[PDB]
DNA sequence: CATCCGTGAGTC
């Protein structure tokens, strides 16, 4: 998932892990 | 004043097209030289004479060389005349329609002094025409196609 | 030889330009004689002493220029500058 | 031909319609008639399709930068809001379909509708007024679909094969009806090379002369070829009268067979001939197969060798600087020609990976669009790019755009590619408002007579004299020499007079003077030639538009502002260059030149150069 | 409005026009009538030739002004209707000065030539030649690998079998405009035969016949339909 | 015109307007990219005209601090140590220090692999640096783009021309019937979405107790209730389609900021901007040249780029000298043909039919009592009707407007609704339209690859795969190495696999082109939604592989190659295309400039109150401009009766323009040109 | 070299059919598949909904309450409504269903000689208090009619004209068999892969492509 | 040869 914060539908994403802070 | 206004010519031309050829643009030499010939059709002023010519003034070798044809007849100075290379826009500004100058640039200008000269406009040019109105003096403007009359050959004739 | 001319180029222009001077008195002669055919249709109604009709067959409908502009190609009009 | 659209013809023909309406009494009177064209009744859309038959309308598409910027079109009904637009006006227009729009103007008076269709019309403007060059060509799709047949491919199914053992000549067809029928089957290649016996169409004019004596080809007479299939195909079009062409179509092809028949043949035949093209150009660009895939854009195989030899030069270079051995101003100089060698190399190691069935390169190579450095940029690397100074970053840019640019890449070439939109918006004011400057300047100049009658020209130099001899072709000779109307006979060595006065040059009257030794021709020109008010024709000579003497009355001074300012757009001396010397300004090199012929005298000082010159006639 | 055909002509050849299609169906017939004309209609050509004076092909007849291909290729342009499917065989010879054509062939019963006048051999003096030639029926077009054993090994040739007595068929499909509708469909057709059969008769023939591969499908139910 | 585009709107920043700079004393620095701007404005988002580089977008993580400058935060680093700890830092604070770029290796603790990596310097210098030396790292790979241009897939791939063209489109997209996300998206479809405020976000956690089209009912933990009403058909600023639908069903357990009902361009609270087509990249029939496209005419009958656009009309009632105006529903000299889908009032009745020409609200104005023509007055003794002192002043609809009339708004000073001085009663009167997508209809994607509709196709006419699926769309490949966007053929090939689903091969272990690939996409659903986020996402080598995953279609066969490629068939031919053509799915949105709008034309109409010239513009129904450029191609031409009649009876010839229009309708000819009024003005003026 | 007339088979399935049409000509049978598959696509005669009518409704832009949908959604749902009548003239249908709960094509009335073949279609999520009164209108044709048409004809303000898809064909394919093999065994075997829409038959949707195309063909055998 | 004022700086 990318953005797990919500409750939205599930984008997987091909990425290195981001954890700094939510946009 | 090195090699005379012939050289010069042939030297804006060549080194015009040197800066169209480096990008790969296609001019014919032709259409440059049409502008080339425009810059260079004013002479200066070097002596009065008897003429009427202001000293430092351009002035079309036309009209150069037709008053040192009626002053010569006349018996007094031809003015002496020196050639003398344009640029484009004053040689556009010292045309002879305060109309066609007037709206180019400087209108201000152009008014100002057209006014004080009482300089009057004969209407017979492109930018002239297109304002009032009236057929361009060129192409299918010209009397010489403008005023044609068409009939039937003597063969021709109705059933 | 070349293919059928379709629509507004025909009749052909270069058989046109081989009967006049140059392209700009083409289109004085032509338009002038456009000028004539369409008064004797509208002075015929009622007036007489118009302008000479179409020596041609005009086509249904066919405007006054491209009724002209083929009687040029027939070399049926007389060319004054 | 152009689609105008049926809503946008209802309101422009609106009086046209109105009259037309009351003659055939659908309405009682004009106030009636209006009421029906505005509630759009049915009737009218039948009346209007009479109303607007061979009635021209204009086409403009601004900015207007030269004549052709407005051409005119017999107008065509169409359902749909949009204007529909031939696809060969678009060099003329420079025209696009990325939401362009464009004016329309419908002429009136009798004058006006035969000035469209006589002067205006598109099918009479196929040449540019600037070159004489075609506008109207073949031009992306076109170009390479025509490309694609006209290519010969080795060993191709259906090839010709010499007979050996049992097996007779493979690849030998009695006509072109059945090669066509042998690759409907799936025995022949469209692009493979065989050998048929045609029976319409003129052989070439090294073989006429060899299989009839130049008793004249005919319609039915037949002799064997060794083309392609495409080839013949191509040739139908051109079409009888016209020397076969065996060769592959690159545009550079193409516009040699339309200039040709654009010289000899007449109007009505190339505007016929070309569109054929058109028409078989989007069938084989359909099925040419040209595609764009990630697999087609491939990154070089020695991508990373060359880089790292080139990486290690560059390290060598910062050490040898590190020691301050090499200056500042020398550092950079030398990384700039390091990483210009290595873009290079890169190039060539695509050229020769790619195959010729790659579509990247099979539209870079027939000229159809796109260069070869932009497939670099694809497939190879960016390279340098640009400071906010102009010079060129000693840091390169390794990654193509396929393998994706760096963070910090695309920060920098992004700079460089807004500074770049933003001074091709600036010459543009720069390039119309010197435009607007040529035409006041020359709007008094107008073709009045046929003939100033003076014997005054200039001299052309015609070809230079190669060193071990026999000539070189001059670079200048197709802009200054090959329009122009001779002012004097042109003599050999001997008292024969190969090209009288009075005479145009055309381009086998330019072969007449290459062979037989002359290189230098007088030539009527318009500064030479003089007149009352504006110029003569003669001197002007070929209008190279027309192809033929310039019609008396043409306002050859406009035409001229307009063909230089069109394509003032693509400038780095540059534009300014062009501005200083229309504007004859004194210029900022301020190169000094010799007053008087002479010995020169140079006297170098470290600190100034001085020139002294020896008269070569006396004088001091 | 139900559908209209018409006809411009010329001896060997002519054009179709048919209007008005509804829209989309100028290419739904299209491609689908060419490939019959050219494919789909049985006819006779030449599968095999014999020459006296041959071993090898690259060498010329001895006493004719052609050489072994062009000669061939002569014959294929030969027209000829056989009455029986059953490979049949006609003999050509002539010698002395002269020119050897399509007249002077000597045909089997039941086997016509069309076109007597066709060149295809120009002799010259004590120059002889004796030619057998094999006429085989089909359709379409027959490349020659696959007529490599069709005659005697004492110098068989194998020729390429036009059997199709049409020669060429191109289409285009512009837009007639009916009612306020533009979209309608004008399809034009050019097709050119052989001497053997008008164009006019090509196209019915070609007409039947798809009528027949409909058939199977409409069989089923005939439901609807509306002309 | 979109949820996006009001988005943008809000985070611009310029250099113009008062206190700072004017369009032409802005030089050639002040536009172009600086390197401060990294993290804190985009070099990517800009306009294309005259006002390039003098506005730009905040970049995403940026923000404002209490002096009026930009920070932007960064990872603080201890000693090679990664830390999760984050400081906002300043232009000129951020170049004493030392950058380190996000994309950088890091330990599973913190630290770093290589001792020299990419480092950011003060000044746009960029030099390798020692492990000890590194102070802070960036937040993001995509830190320095805005919110727009970090919706691009694959940005990394595309020039910055075209890239700059892709960020300005997207901002001009149109609300849709109804709106699908994309299947290939980069992740910040969602935040857009939300932080746009055009959805319908839940405040307090609960569950839905009532749902209906009208209004979503709350029901929180506590016991009080919340009513989210929504917004149905409503006209934005311009023209586009404001409508929201609930997500949510009755009885779903709801969380505090979750998205329970979107608004136009969004699908389950994602940013969505256009529909999913299924693209072929090649040249078709020539009808795709020069960035062209062509259509399936599935997209019209499925409303697949069907889109609904709202006008407001209005119209009032004054108090004049002869009297008042006043809005009746009779209206001089008219049939009750024309009256007949008015109400008692003069109101056309909702949800009545209107075309061009037709009347809105009737309003009759008290025309001067000046003498009547004797010509007039003669007409009307025989006919014996008396003339009617009133003036017919309705409010028609204008030239091509047309659609369902779907509301009235009626305001009268005598229903005590506050006017301004002397207006009486007020009407508004909203008619909507089902524009279908068209010939001329501007159509985009991301990547900068705009064009418009050159022809759409019968749905059989188009080149289809195997199982006889038709495409959707089919752009020319010319068009493409040109642009160097080719993030656009990535789109499609991602776009494919994410269609028919794909399943890495495990046994014999995980390969090792996808052994960076995260666990959840090794095996991925028919129709599945992916992120490629800017700067990570896909890679080429994935990418490849993963084309060769492709799950086989309900057939049980597979459709495209590792190439990317497939066979097609030409529809119109039936014969199979010679070569394999480059088949996947896009992304493409509908712009705002379609051809309903575009297109206008005029024989005659108003004209200037000084210069008697024709008016200028569609919505004054005025002529196109003849400019000087314009008159220099006629007098290039030498057609002088052309440029004449341009410039004369069909401009400002006071009594010409009459005179024409009248020997056109009687069918004479057209008589001789007099003087240009313009050119009497200019007389005078100078007097 | 051979002469044999041709066949047409058939491998089934309840919503597809494969059809085998075998020997053909060399190079044939692509030609030949496409042009019944243009045929199927566009010229098929079907029956589908033309306009609509709902209680307190006057066009398609508004809200019934008590319903989730809205008048647009409900009838951009009604579009992949699946119907086969068999009057020539139109035919008028009724949907009424009140309080909480679903409603679906079931609940749909077709009178006489008209048949939904998919009643677990979802139209629209009546919520309580919420009562959906609507009135079909159901015509036969071919193709794609759109809605824009009806509306000038004379149709009163209550009246919604909605998009016609008659077409019953869902999709349509083919694939080649040619045998190559250097003899006069080489022909063509063709396989047609046909899907409908549950409304009529693969079978009977290639019997009127046919019946069309043989009328057409009729006119090239025609004499002048 | 270098300053101060006024006038220019593409179209739709
Ligand atoms: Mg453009
Ligand atoms: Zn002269």
């Amino acid at each position: 998932s990318n953005n797990s914060v919500p409750g939205a539908p599930n984008r997987v994403s091909f990425a290195k892990l981001r954890e700094p802070l939510e946009v | 004043r090195v090699q005379g206004p012939r050289e010069v010519q042939i030297h804006l031309v060549r080194e015009v097209q040197e800066v169209y050829r480096a990008q790969g643009v296609s001019i014919h030499d032709k259409h440059i030289e049409v502008i080339v010939r425009q810059m260079l059709r004013r002479v200066t002023i070097i002596d009065s004479g008897s003429t009427e010519f202001l000293p430092g003034s351009l002035i079309d070798r036309a009209e150069f060389e037709a008053e040192n044809r009626r002053v010569v007849a006349e018996g007094g100075e031809p003015a002496a005349g020196r050639p003398v290379l344009m640029g484009i826009t004053k040689a556009s500004l010292a045309t002879d329609s305060w109309l066609s100058a007037a709206s180019f640039q400087e209108t201000t200008r152009v008014l100002t002094d057209a006014a004080i000269n009482c300089r009057s406009d004969k209407l017979n040019g492109l930018k002239e025409n297109v304002i009032i109105g009236k057929l361009i003096p060129a192409g299918t403007g010209i009397n010489r196609y403008r005023n044609i009359a068409v009939q039937p050959t003597e063969e021709a004739r109705a059933a | 030889g070349y293919d059928t001319p379709l629509g507004i180029t025909n009749p052909p222009i270069d058989e046109l330009l081989d009967r006049v001077s140059s392209k700009y008195a083409l289109v004085i002669y032509a338009a002038k004689r456009a000028r004539q055919i369409n008064d004797y249709y509208n002075q015929l109604g009622e007036g007489i002493l118009e302008y000479v009709g179409p020596l041609v067959e005009p086509g249904l409908q066919e405007k006054p220029l491209s009724i002209a502009l083929r009687e040029i190609h027939a070399d049926l009009l007389e060319h004054t500058e | 031909q152009c689609g105008l659209p049926k809503l946008m013809a209802l309101e422009l023909f609106k009086p046209f319609v109105m009259k037309r309406l009351v003659d055939l009494n659908h309405a009682q009177n004009i106030k009636s008639a209006k009421r029906m064209v505005e509630r759009q009744r049915p009737q009218v859309w039948d009346v209007l399709e009479e109303v607007i038959a061979e009635h021209p309308v204009l086409l403009n598409r601004a900015p207007t930068l030269h004549r052709l910027g407005i051409q005119a079109f017999e107008p065509m009904l169409v359902e749909g809001k949009a204007i529909q637009l031939h696809p060969l006006v678009c060099e003329a227009f420079n025209a696009d379909f990325d939401g362009d729009q464009m004016a329309v103007h419908l002429p009136l008076s009798a004058e006006a509708q035969a000035e469209a269709r006589i002067l205006m019309l598109s099918s009479n403007n196929i040449l540019s007024p600037a070159s004489g060059r075609p506008l109207a060509m073949p031009r992306l799709d076109m170009v390479t679909g025509l490309y694609y047949l006209t290519t010969e491919v080795p060993g191709d199914t259906g090839e010709y094969q010499p007979a050996s053992g049992d097996h007779p000549e493979t690849g030998v067809y009695s006509s072109p009806a059945e090669a066509i029928m042998a690759a409907d089957r799936g025995v022949l290649s469209v692009r493979a090379k065989i050998k048929v016996r045609l029976t319409q169409l003129r052989p070439p004019v090294e073989i006429e002369a060899e299989l009839f004596g130049h008793s004249g080809w005919q319609p039915g007479d037949a002799w064997m070829a060794e083309t392609t299939l495409g080839r013949v195909m191509f040739n139908e079009l051109l079409p009888l009268g016209y020397p076969f062409v065996n060769k592959q179509m690159h545009k550079k092809v193409q516009a040699a067979i339309i200039n040709d028949l654009a010289e000899r043949y007449p109007m009505i035949v190339v505007a016929q001939t070309v569109d054929k093209l058109k028409d078989a150009g989007f069938y084989w660009a359909t099925r040419s197969g040209v595609t764009v895939s990630m697999a087609d854009v491939l990154v070089p195989p020695r991508k990373k060798e060359i880089l790292d030899h080139y990486e290690e030069r560059a390290d060598k270079v910062e050490k040898q600087f590190q020691r301050g051995a090499l200056n500042h101003d020398e550092r950079n100089e030398a990384l700039v020609e390091i990483w210009k060698e290595a873009t290079d190399e890169v190039g060539q190691a695509l050229r020769e990976h790619y195959p010729d069935d790659n579509p990247i390169i099979t539209i870079v190579d027939s000229g159809a669009t796109g260069n070869f450095t932009q497939t670099r940029t694809l497939a190879g690397m960016k390279g340098l790019v640009t400071n906010p100074k102009g010079e060129f970053i000693p840091r390169p840019v390794k990654s193509s755009f396929r393998e994706g640019l760096t963070v910090l890449e695309y920060f920098i070439n992004t700079h460089g590619a807004r500074k770049g939109l933003a001074d091709t918006a600036l010459r543009t004011a720069d390039s119309g408002y010197l435009t607007r400057r040529l035409v006041d300047v020359s709007q008094d100049v107008i073709v009045r007579e046929h003939d100033c009658q003076t014997e005054r020209g200039i001299v052309v130099e015609l070809a230079e004299r190669a060193p071990d001899g026999t000539l070189i072709r001059d670079p200048y000779i197709e802009t200054s020499a090959y329009a122009r109307t001779l002012g004097t006979d042109a003599v050999d060595e001997a008292g024969n007079v190969i090209v009288e006065r009075g005479q145009d040059l055309g381009d086998p009257e330019i072969d007449a003077l290459l062979a037989a030794g002359i290189t230098q021709v007088k030539v009527r020109s318009v500064l030479t030639c003089a007149t009352s008010t504006g110029v003569c024709a003669t001197c002007y000579g070929r209008s190279m538009a027309t192809g033929k003497l310039v019609d008396i009355g043409e306002a050859v001074g406009i035409v001229a502002a307009q063909s230089i300012g069109e394509p003032g757009t693509q400038l780095t001396g540059g534009l300014p260059r062009v501005q200083e010397l229309f504007e004859a300004r004194v210029p900022r090199g301020k190169a000094p030149i010799a007053d008087v012929t002479g010995r020169v005298r140079l006297e170098d000082g470290e600190r100034f150069y001085k020139i002294t010159i020896v008269p070569d006639d006396g004088g001091e | 409005r139900p559908t209209l055909s018409e006809d411009v002509l010329t001896d060997n050849r002519s054009q179709f026009v048919i209007e008005p299609l509804e829209p989309g169906f100028g290419y739904t017939l299209g491609n689908s009538l060419r490939r019959t004309l050219l494919s789909s209609i049985p006819g006779a050509a030449v599968t095999s030739i014999r020459i006296d004076g041959v071993l090898h092909e690259f060498t010329t007849v001895p006493g004719v002004k052609e050489d072994v291909t062009e000669i061939i290729l002569n014959l294929k342009s030969l027209v000829v209707s056989s009455e029986e499917d059953e490979p049949v065989t006609m003999y050509l010879r002539k010698q002395g000065p002269g020119e050897v054509t399509a007249g002077d062939i000597v045909p089997p019963a039941g086997v016509t030539v069309h076109n007597p006048g066709m060149h295809i051999a120009t002799l010259n003096d004590k120059g002889k030649l004796e030619v057998e030639l094999v006429v085989e029926r089909g359709r379409g077009y027959v490349p020659a690998v696959q007529n490599r054993a069709s005659g005697a090994e004492i110098g068989r040739i194998p020729v390429d079998s036009i059997y199709s007595p049409v020669l060429k068929v191109t289409y285009k499909v512009d837009a007639t405009r009916v009612e306020q509708r533009t979209d309608f469909d004008k399809l034009i057709l050019d097709v050119e035969t052989k001497n053997s059969i008008s164009p006019r008769d090509a196209l019915a023939s070609a007409g039947k016949t798809l009528v027949e591969l409909f058939g199977l499908a409409r069989e089923l139910n005939v439901e609807a339909e509306g002309i | 015109n979109n949820p996006l585009s009001g988005l943008t709107h809000k985070r611009r920043l310029s250099a113009l307007g008062p206190g700072g700079l004017s369009r032409e004393r802005a030089g050639l620095e002040v536009r172009d990219v600086h390197p401060s701007h990294y993290g804190r404005m985009c070099p990517i988002e800009t306009p294309e005209g005259p006002n390039i580089g003098l506005i730009g977008s905040l970049s995403v993580y940026a923000r404002v601090n209490p002096f009026g400058f930009i920070e932007t935060p960064y990872r603080k680093v201890v000693d090679g140590v990664v830390s999760d700890e984050i400081v906002y830092l300043t232009a000129d604070e951020e170049d004493r220090h030392v950058v380190a770029q996000a994309n950088s290796p890091i330990d599973a603790d913190g630290r770093f692999v290589e001792p020299r990596v990419l480092v950011r310097r003060k000044a746009g210098e960029v030099e390798y640096v020692p492990s000890s030396e590194v102070d802070y790292m960036d937040v993001s790979p995509r830190q320095m783009v805005s919110v727009a241009t970090a919706m691009i897939p694959f940005l990394e791939h595309d020039d910055a021309n075209r890239a700059l063209m892709g960020a300005n489109m997207q901002r001009q997209a149109v609300p849709l019937v109804r709106s699908e996300a994309p299947l290939v998206g980069t992740g910040m479809e969602l935040r857009a979405a939300i932080d746009a405020g055009d959805v319908v976000v839940a405040e307090e956690s609960g569950v839905i107790e009532e749902v209906s089209a009208d209004y979503i009912t709350v029901m929180h933990d506590n016991g009080t209730r919340r009513t989210y009403r929504m917004r149905k058909f409503a006209r934005s600023n311009h023209g586009t389609c404001a409508n929201q639908c609930p997500i949510v069903d009755a009885g779903d357990r709801v969380e505090a900021g979750q998205v329970i009902a979107d608004g136009p361009c969004t699908d389950d609270g994602e940013m969505a901007l256009g529909k999913n087509l299924l693209v072929a990249i090649m040249p078709w029939e020539g009808h795709n040249y020069e960035d062209a496209i062509i259509l399936s005419n599935r997209l019209v009958e499925e409303d697949v780029l069907t889109s609904i656009h709202i006008e407001e009309h209005e119209i009032d009632a004054r108090d004049t000298k002869l009297g008042a105006e006043e809005i009746t529903r009779d209206i001089p000299n008219i049939s009750d043909e024309v009256l007949a889908d008015l109400d008692e009032r003069g109101i056309v009745r909702i949800g009545a039919e209107v075309r061009d020409g037709d009347i809105l609200v009737g309003k009759v104005t008290p025309k001067g009592e000046t003498e009547l023509t004797p010509e007039e007055r003669l007409l009307r003794a025989i006919f014996g009707e008396k003339a009617r002192e009133v003036r017919d002043t309705s409010l028609k609809v204008p030239h091509g407007e047309s659609g369902k009339v779907i509301g009235i708004r009626v305001f009268s000073r005598e229903d005590e609704d506050e006017l301004p001085a002397g207006v009486n009663e007020l009407v508004r009167v909203y008619v909507a339209q089902k524009r279908k997508i068209s010939d001329g209809d501007k159509l985009a994607g991301r990547h900068g690859n705009k064009g418009v509709i050159g022809k759409i196709l019968p749905v059989e006419d188009m080149p289809f795969l195997a199982d006889g699926t038709p495409v959707d769309i089919i752009l020319n490949t010319h068009g493409v190495p040109r642009r160097m966007n080719i993030g656009q053929i990535l789109e499609t090939h991602l776009g494919w696999c994410a269609h028919s689903g794909w399943k890495v091969d495990a046994a014999k272990g995980v390969p090792d082109w996808a052994a960076r690939l995260p666990d959840e996409l090794l095996e991925a659903q028919p129709n599945a939604i992916v992120s490629t986020p800017v700067f990570d996402g896909a890679q080429e080598a994935e990418l490849q592989g993963l084309l060769s995953c492709t799950l086989p279609n309900r057939d049980g066969d597979v459709l495209v190659d590792a190439d990317g490629k497939a066979m097609l068939f030409d529809g119109r031919s039936g014969e199979p295309f010679p070569y394999p053509v480059t088949v996947g799915y896009m992304y493409i949105m509908k712009l705002h400039h379609l051809v309903d709008d575009k297109i206008h034309a005029r024989s005659t109409g108003p004209y200037s109150m000084i210069t008697q010239q024709p008016l200028g513009g569609k919505a004054q129904f005025g002529g196109q401009r003849f400019g000087e450029m314009e008159c220099w191609a006629m007098q290039a031409y030498g057609a002088a009766y052309t440029l004449q009649e341009l410039l004369t009876i069909k401009s400002d010839d006071t009594v010409g323009r009459v005179k024409v229009y009248e020997a056109i309708v009687k069918g004479e000819n057209i008589p001789e040109p007099g003087i240009p009024e313009s050119f009497k003005v200019l007389l005078k003026e100078l007097q």
